[PDB]
């Protein structure tokens, strides 16, 4: 949140403060707020529109401050922790699917408009399954792909 | 006729010569690049919008 203000003359209200020869600083591109309209806003001063100018020297510098070098890209984590992590996720997925069975097979005939009102408690199947699908697949295929890259790049 | 047919020639009190067996060489890590293709395709099915 940022704002820039320019003081206007409080002696001249009958005339126009800015003629607005175009539609740049207006309801265009921004709207005046409510709390600014209480303590002042278009009274005693006004607001101006901010844009950010970015030079190429800093433009091609700002977009690259998150990456790492090549040791991060080609690194298998460990296989013992990976096996234990997959074991833990499959182990909780067992009980989660066991709950999912009862959740599907109950499905009390009364329109979700209230089945979303008895879901607002602690109930959780059908929603944690696909998250576990994502964290299993996107952590297994990446590790297998990196294992292949490591085993045939170096030789 | 059977002494001149093929390997394992016979006639001098025992049938000898032209033994036949196998060595079985293997590497088995050759389709690893192929495996890469497979796993990338998996991500392909996971990532194009239905």
């Amino acid at each position: 949140v940022i704002d820039a203000f320019r003081l206007i003359n409080a002696n001249m209200m009958v005339l126009g403060h800015e003629p607005r020869q175009t539609t740049s600083n207006l309801g265009h591109l921004n709207k005046p707020s409510i709390q600014a309209l209480i303590h002042g806003l278009n009274r005693h001063y006004y607001s101006i529109t901010i844009n950010y100018r970015k030079n190429e020297l800093e433009q091609k510098m700002l977009l690259n401050l998150h990456k790492k070098s090549w040791m991060e890209g080609l690194t298998l984590q460990d296989y013992s922790e990976h096996c234990k992590h997959n074991e833990s996720v499959v182990k909780e997925m067992l009980e989660l699917a066991k709950n999912y069975n009862k959740a599907v097979e109950e499905e009390d005939k009364m329109t979700p408009e209230q089945l979303a009102i008895k879901n607002v408690g602690k109930q959780d199947p059908k929603r944690h399954l696909e998250e576990h699908v994502d964290v299993l697949m996107t952590s297994n295929i990446v590790q297998c792909l990196a294992a292949m890259l490591d085993t045939v790049v170096f030789k | 006729d059977y002494a001149k047919k093929r390997g394992w020639v016979l006639g001098p009190n025992n049938y000898y010569s032209f033994a036949s067996q196998q060595q079985k060489p293997e590497d088995t890590t050759i389709p690893s690049t192929e495996l890469a293709k497979q796993v990338i395709e998996y991500a392909r099915q996971l990532e194009m919008i239905v």
